[PDB]
């Protein structure tokens, strides 16, 4: 159990949190830069009132 | 023809000089590589519209753009007589003769059918697999996705399902023989080897003079992966309903469709709202599963078999999670059976059922399926469950009882799951099945009753 | 007036221009056909129109005129008996009138004026009326139906028409005050009917299985949810409030029930016949479910035209259970809300507006004594689903987990027999010290006791489970096998019950009572069968653990003289070896 | 007047003239339904401000909109005689007598203490239960959270406690008439049945005659829910300040608090932090934990207990992350003690108060007290291990001291851990523990002083 | 300058009538001169960074800028010297506003309104040398030798005899023009001149065996000590500083706990020196910020200490700064970034922290100045 | 890139072999990162630069023998890794991009081995 459990199982168990993590964090590239865009529809909207 | 661009870049166009396009029309265009395409107005604006071309633009200048509302709704001519056809996502027959003349022109967007105007079906059929027949019991106007993993074939199991399907003639209590049973086809993304090898099993099938094959390639537009499933189901419509024939409609490459999806998902205004795919995907799964069902006054049914292709073995990713939700009872392929070369693949046990007490199990379903289905549910677990449990516990401990366990793992898969060419009727299932069964004494066989037993003994 | 036409029709959702005068969440006449839209947003003279049915033909430049009532709910008899739109349009006038399919630009009455009910007055022309006062009883069926005044309205009568048929439109009882009470009367769907004050949930609501009250209790009054991830058993946890709860007015309301599912589901009410009533399912049923075939915006609406109609039955006096099947799917539709207003939703795909608009659809009714003297009660369950697989998401946390039960579902254990399933460990209540006195009296005084007594024993087998799955037992006592044995039986016999046969489960006090004992029974005698010197080996090989094993198909009615015949063996079979 | 109106998204509202109205303001809008709505007044520009409407979404319109400016500051009276006033939400009338008296204008929002002005606790409160006065200490003036969990209940063992906690410090030698209790409760996110469960236990012993509570309904908007704690803070400022009473903050749900927060931000332009949930918090959090503690000089103090909910009780997620810096050691619930039944599922292993030397100290609180807490540690600790080992060898098959140790554990829980709603002093507790103790042999006490044996077996 | 404000979102400010703005500029928002600072300019606006959060202020009220960029107060007062991260004394906040704060505080950042000794370590008609030689301050820590900052290596004119001046008094002026003052400015985001920066060859005493003997790092190492601190830690911290061989210590917060902060603070005079054998608080500078302190105050934390340490190794003191709570320091950078363009792109961080964590070692360690004399800067990274 | 070059005259023209010894790789797209933050190139792929192999294609180019002229240029990286694991770009794309690798592991550095 010690020699098996310091090599597949342990630090396997990590590398699954870990690789999951990373994946939903990169993810949130997307969100940010649609938003981004979103963002720039919106004063550009209001920047029409006021301008072209 | 109205001139002046403002963005274009991919079947997404936007042309201005509009505000007498209406939402689902076509249109026609003129592009720079002296061709005449098409267009859907999928969106209308002030002084623009949004366009959705039926071919990828390469090559479209800006001396010469073109619109022509053709028509004000959407629209193809759709008659009685288009059996013996072949067909493509254009909806040009492909067979080399004068297009047929229409009886209606139906909308190519679809017509839900009234949830009212259905009812619990309840004649089963012969799919040549035991195991769909008996476990989830496979019935008119019920969809059944068959879950397929990416590096699995897809193709070899779908053809089964093909050559194979026939109703009971009596064997319910009934037949549907009385009326003609035809099958329906519209492949959405296929390759050089995909596109042969189903053209040659419907030689098999002996249908091809009563058949309609709307035909999607991959050479074909990728904008047409997603108009052709809608417009499908139009002339199953015209021809279960209104015709009174047992249609099978067959629907394979959602994973192609999903493809096309997901391009107007992002590269149109609207954002990414389902772990980075649309959010108006849901409308895209629901008008093309619901249209199906068999309907109380009508003899005749549209009973749909999706065939996923999806991503990977997740069940995070978009396709079977909405698909798993949508339908009543579901069958599942894996690779623990496909590595031991038993086609098909079938896997129940992490697979679910909904639907087999349901107005099917009884009813004009059989009975004798009725206890036995649930029996193997908790026989079959004890099985494969175990199989990992004892990699842990020991190396090869088993206790006197979960010997038992795994001894009827091994044996039912192998016998009753390779299927393929071989065909087993009603009968021929449960006598099989309780012969695996006497392996286990009684008091796991809790659930089948005193009659069962001797019944199919 | 409120009159202008389309400028850019962009999706299901219309943006309007020219709006003079438009108020902010009012119903509005769309189109040419009438498809009917909501002002979801105000931006001058433009407003985002939201319109509940799908675009397929409408262009611009066509009229948008809106009504200006606050979307209100029309309440009335003709309610039970019937299926209805999640938007409250009848489907029977639907089917007779265009054919099998639906098609946009139906419009036809949400409350019916081509039905009259028998009146009996019961008010005298020279009183007074309240605000939540009975003006009579219509006769609808075996319940009792009355007629209320609507919520912030008093006069003094002066004339209430004698018995006989009047259409719902037509007064049945005039004042001085410039009005006449109609059966056919406005209430919004944006404000609550009033209540008295709120009482505090002390009898708990049988949702007939014996593992969705005996080991996780619900609360009448309460709330309580279930999930499911991708078609575990989402559907089916329905079967079990089918009949097999003691509501005497049942709202079956889905935000959208697909295609299939309407196939088998939403035909088995008039296929039925209830118990309790004695008479027919569908008599007790409202139906006001809405469809997936029916348009993603119909979606949206559902849920607060039919939270409205649960509080008129809740008022009249009646217990109600409404139960949101697929609450996950108003979800998609709110969210779907954000792309195309030019906006984008709260982060890791989760919907714009979280506790807000979920807090608000649950805790607008629930256990409330009413302006008019009676006893509201609304058991409401949502039987969401995760929509990418995570049971940890802001929207399950404030208002699906902190209410009064929370259960979870796993993807081979419904499937071995337990339908529905339910996870032992990581499923609690939250309500049940307050479920405690109505048990204690009714039931028995070792009902609460009992009913902690087997849930302690189900999660205490968890301790060993995991060291199984470690390495193993490679040492079999006499204490080890003890506690997971029994717990086996347990998970086999208690937990595997079916809501597609009533054999495996049933509305009885007795059933689940009775079972408890049984196990009680082969538990207790077990602890001093080792003692003495029997191998667990025997205990399996004892016929009475095959006795309790054939109690879960056991005849409902059969029961009382087969459990007593029973106990006796056990204690006979046991003491003896 | 105000007139113009540009997005109402949701519950946003816009308004012309903007530049009388400031950020940080409060005002009352006209709108034709006759409804009286406050809401912040935030994002101001020179044109158009973002009001939030305290009441609903439903009866704004474009045809009356009007704003009357209250005072651009924040703003909220203060009174001394809020000693057994009652109110919920931001403080409205429950008790039916007056709201507010203005005795002094404080707003929710400043720049708490100096820390040179900050004294360290040196005195205790009794809440009169076990664990959370041996194990882990909390004393008078600290900061503490308790981490529950979403399964588990947050608001039963909050409410509890609640009204069961009175003063005491005898020991030190101050009195419960020289020290009066003042019990602060703020919630949010609670349901009908969590609603009347709170004011019926309260008004049961008196605990509203001596105390003020708050509760934010679910019924009511997102807005409010933020006002909440911020509120009862600036309340509990002018009692221990500057009359001397010892306050005790409540707060419970943290969780449906950032919820809310994340929708202002998102309307207010700034994008959320880490598993979606606001990155703007950690400022937010800080100054309604650091916005108490001891004050040098003046005997009062605010002591600070917040309640979260969790979904499995991970650091993974942000909730515990953040407050785990800023407040000063941990109380966590665990599962298992709950699942069996036990109030307070309190588990001490998890647990470790980092200030409980600097706080009280010896003849304050009994001088055994300090190592007899570092006795029962390693006394409990050793038997959790060997209840998973009780069948497997067994405890016949190990030694007299594991054996011991057992019984140890079970008899913790029973009499130790679980009390309901039993009050407890210090010195009945450390009866409790002496009695278990004697049990265990002197040669099996060494994590005791010599003094310390010969003080009691 | 002088302008006018446009916008209000958030606890930042937008504001016009700006041009001719210095990049990092004085800023001192309203009517209330809320402690902000002028960032990115965009158009005829600015963006206005306000670290004290804003909840009383309207728009359209004068803006009151210096138009000189923002530096660190370098002068006497600063051992034996309690101030946060704005560097303002905390303890003149709690006389002049009572037990609470009340923000829109401004006071002198050392304590100027004392009258300081001085003796001439020059004359006039003599040169001298940048970062040396000016004249010492004699206090009751050690001494405190008030230099001329870099580059200024002129004549002097009119150097006035030995007695007691007051800060903002002049005692030296020069030959060739150009008047200074005991208080000296330096910019926040720059470092001093050196002339080599040397190799460590001396060893970092902690006083207690195991831990320099054993791993030594040296005088002008980097290290660390990891987890969280109520772990007894803190035993460690304290008494590092306080037996270690130098002659000035600066301890540091920020994002730091409540009141586990606060028994830092006043056992601090408690903790007792060796060489002096006297206080530690002598010779000990405070520039920790806790956590109820504003936005921007922890941000900035780090860069004034950094600087602040350069001034006594220049004056040829040894240094030991503690920088506890560097994995805190982070959050409020999150937070900024997060409203406006530098928006998260690594991973639930912005990409820009590895940037702004770097250059806190980068311009510490032990290496020789312009003036010619030694010191070290060892830091010690809790980061926790 | 500058070392890259300037070497590239003085290697082949006056034919002098030099072997150019580069460190941390790690500081490199550390740096670049930042840039690409502001100008909305979105850098991304588990929080590295999506971009990095582009800009790393000329700067590692010369790093094998031409023809004709001797004396040649020769590109030795040297890079930490985070983790063993070759998941994170650090090590995972530098790897697809140079001529096969050699890891050092810890199995040795354990023991004492130098």
């Amino acid at each position: 159990r010690v020699n098996a459990l310091e090599q597949v199982v342990i630090p396997g168990i990590r590398a699954q949190i870990r690789f999951i993590q990373q994946v939903l964090e990169q993810r949130e590239r997307e969100d940010t830069f649609r938003l981004k865009r979103i963002k720039g529809k919106i004063e550009a909207r209001e920047a029409e009132e006021e301008g072209g | 023809e109205y001139t002046g661009i403002t963005y274009i870049s991919g079947p997404l166009l936007f042309v201005e000089n509009a505000k007498d396009l209406a939402y689902g029309a076509i249109v026609d265009i003129k592009d720079g590589t002296g061709r005449v395409r098409g267009g859907q107005v999928i969106e209308v604006s002030e002084e623009y519209a949004v366009i959705q071309v039926f071919e990828e633009t390469t090559g479209l200048d800006l001396a010469t753009t073109s619109v022509s509302l053709v028509e004000d709704v959407a629209r193809l001519g759709v008659s009685k007589e288009m059996l013996g056809r072949r067909f493509n996502g254009i909806g040009k027959p492909i067979d080399g003769l004068p297009p047929i003349t229409p009886e209606k022109r139906l909308p190519i967007t679809g017509l839900p059918l009234n949830p009212v105007a259905r009812r619990k079906p309840e004649q089963f059929i012969q799919t040549g697999i035991s195991t769909i027949d008996v476990m989830n019991t496979l019935v008119r106007g019920q969809k059944l996705p068959i879950f397929s993993g990416s590096g699995l074939p897809a193709n070899e199991i779908a053809a089964q399902i093909a050559r194979q399907a026939t109703v009971r003639p009596d064997l319910s209590g009934e037949g549907e023989k009385e009326e003609p049973f035809a099958v329906v086809f519209a492949a959405m993304g296929i390759t050089q080897r995909e596109l042969s090898y189903f053209i040659q099993e419907f030689e098999r099938t002996g249908a091809l003079s009563r058949s309609v094959l709307f035909l999607n390639k991959a050479d074909d537009p990728t904008i047409e992966r997603i108009l052709t499933p809608r417009m499908a189901l139009t002339v199953a419509e015209y021809l279960a309903f209104e015709h009174d024939y047992h249609v099978l409609v067959i629907l394979t490459d959602m994973t192609n469709y999903c493809e096309a999806l997901r391009e107007i998902g992002a590269a149109r205004e609207e954002i990414p709202g389902r772990r980075g795919y649309p959010g108006y995907m849901y409308t895209d799964l629901a008008t093309i599963y619901e249209r199906a069902g068999v309907v109380e006054g009508k003899k005749g049914s549209v009973t749909q078999i999706p065939i996923l292709s999806m991503p990977d073995d997740d069940r995070t990713h978009p396709i079977p999670d909405l698909t798993g939700y949508i339908t009543e009872g579901q069958i599942q392929l894996s690779r623990e059976l496909h590595r031991k070369g038993i086609y098909p693949p079938i896997d129940p046990l992490p697979s679910l059922s909904r639907l087999m007490n349901n107005g099917v199990g009884k009813g004009k379903t059989r009975e004798d399926h009725k206890q036995v289905s649930d029996q193997l549910y908790s026989a079959y677990a004890n099985g494969v469950d175990i199989r990992k449990l004892v990699a842990i516990i020991g190396e090869d401990a088993l206790t006197e009882n979960d010997r038992r366990y795994l001894q009827f793992a091994d044996a039912f898969e192998r016998f009753f799951i390779n299927q393929g060419q071989q065909n087993r009727s009603i009968e021929e299932s449960l006598q099989i099945a309780w012969a695996l069964l006497s392996m286990l004494p009684q008091g796991e066989l809790k659930r089948i009753s005193k009659d069962h037993i001797g019944k199919y003994y | 007036m409120i009159q202008g036409v389309i400028q850019k029709i962009a999706g299901p959702a219309v943006i309007a221009k020219g709006m003079l005068g438009a108020r902010m969440y009012d119903i509005c006449k769309v189109g040419e056909e009438g498809l009917v839209g909501e002002i979801i947003r105000l931006d001058g003279d433009t407003a985002f129109v939201q319109v509940y049915e799908d675009t397929s033909g409408l262009k611009v430049g066509e009229p948008v005129v809106s009504t200006g009532l606050p979307l209100a709910v029309e309440l009335g008899p003709g309610m039970l008996n019937g299926i209805y739109d999640g938007i409250q349009r009848p489907l029977e006038r639907i089917r007779e009138k265009t054919g099998i399919y639906i098609t946009r630009g139906v419009v036809v009455h949400a409350l019916d004026r081509e039905k009259k009910w028998a009146w009996t007055p019961m008010v005298k022309p020279g009183d007074e009326v309240r605000g939540g006062m009975v003006l009579g009883t219509v006769p609808e069926f075996g319940f009792t139906h009355k007629i209320l005044v609507p919520p912030d309205v008093r006069g003094r009568v002066k004339e209430v028409k004698p018995a006989g048929e009047y259409t719902v439109e037509e007064p049945v009882v005039v004042l001085e005050d410039g009005t006449e009470l109609k059966m056919y009367h406005t209430w919004p769907v944006r404000r609550a009917r009033p209540v008295q004050r709120k009482l505090d949930p002390n009898t708990p609501f049988l949702t007939g299985m014996r593992i969705l009250d005996v080991l996780f209790p619900v609360a009448m009054g309460g709330t309580a949810a279930i999930p499911g991830p991708f078609g575990s058993g989402k559907t089916v946890t329905q079967q079990s409030l089918a009949k097999w709860s003691n509501a005497d007015v049942v709202v079956y309301v889905g935000c959208g029930e697909r295609g299939n599912e309407m196939t088998d589901v939403l035909v088995e009410f008039p296929e039925l016949t209830d118990p309790k009533t004695g008479g027919p399912l569908m008599h007790r049923t409202v139906l006001i479910a809405n469809t997936s075939n029916m348009p993603v915006a119909a979606r949206e609406a559902s849920i607060y035209v039919g939270v409205t109609i649960a509080e008129y039955f809740r008022d009249q006096g009646f217990s109600v259970a409404l139960m949101a099947d697929s609450t996950s799917r108003w979800a998609e539709a709110l969210r779907e809300i954000s792309s195309r207003l030019e906006e984008m939703p709260a982060e890791e795909g989760y919907p714009p507006y979280l506790a807000a608009r979920l807090a608000a659809f649950y805790e607008r009714a629930g256990k409330v004594i009413t302006l008019g003297g009676e006893e509201g009660a609304v058991t409401i369950v949502g039987a969401v689903s995760p929509p990418g697989g995570d049971m940890s998401e802001p929207v399950t946390q404030s208002t699906l987990r902190i209410v009064g039960a929370f259960w979870r579902l796993d993807a081979s254990l419904a499937f071995r027999r337990h339908f529905p399933a339910i996870n032992w460990n990581g499923s609690y209540s939250l309500f049940t010290s307050a479920l405690d006195p109505w048990y204690r009296e009714n039931v028995a005084e070792d009902y609460p006791e009992l009913r902690d007594a087997i849930s302690e024993l189900l999660q205490r087998e968890a301790g060993l489970q995991e060291i199984v799955q470690l390495v193993g037992p490679d040492a079999l006592q006499d204490a080890e096998r003890l506690v997971i044995e029994v717990g086996r039986i347990i998970r086999e016999d208690f937990l595997q019950q079916n809501a597609y046969h009533e054999v495996d489960a049933y509305c009885s006090m007795k059933k689940a009572y009775g079972i408890m004992k049984m196990i009680l029974a082969f538990y207790k005698e077990a602890e001093a069968a080792i003692k003495r010197g029997v191998s667990i080996d025997e205990i399996l090989q004892l016929p009475v653990l095959e006795r309790i094993g054939r109690a879960r198909y056991v005849s409902e009615e059969e029961f009382p003289a087969y459990f007593e015949e029973a106990m006796k063996e056990i204690q006979g079979a046991f003491k003896a070896l």
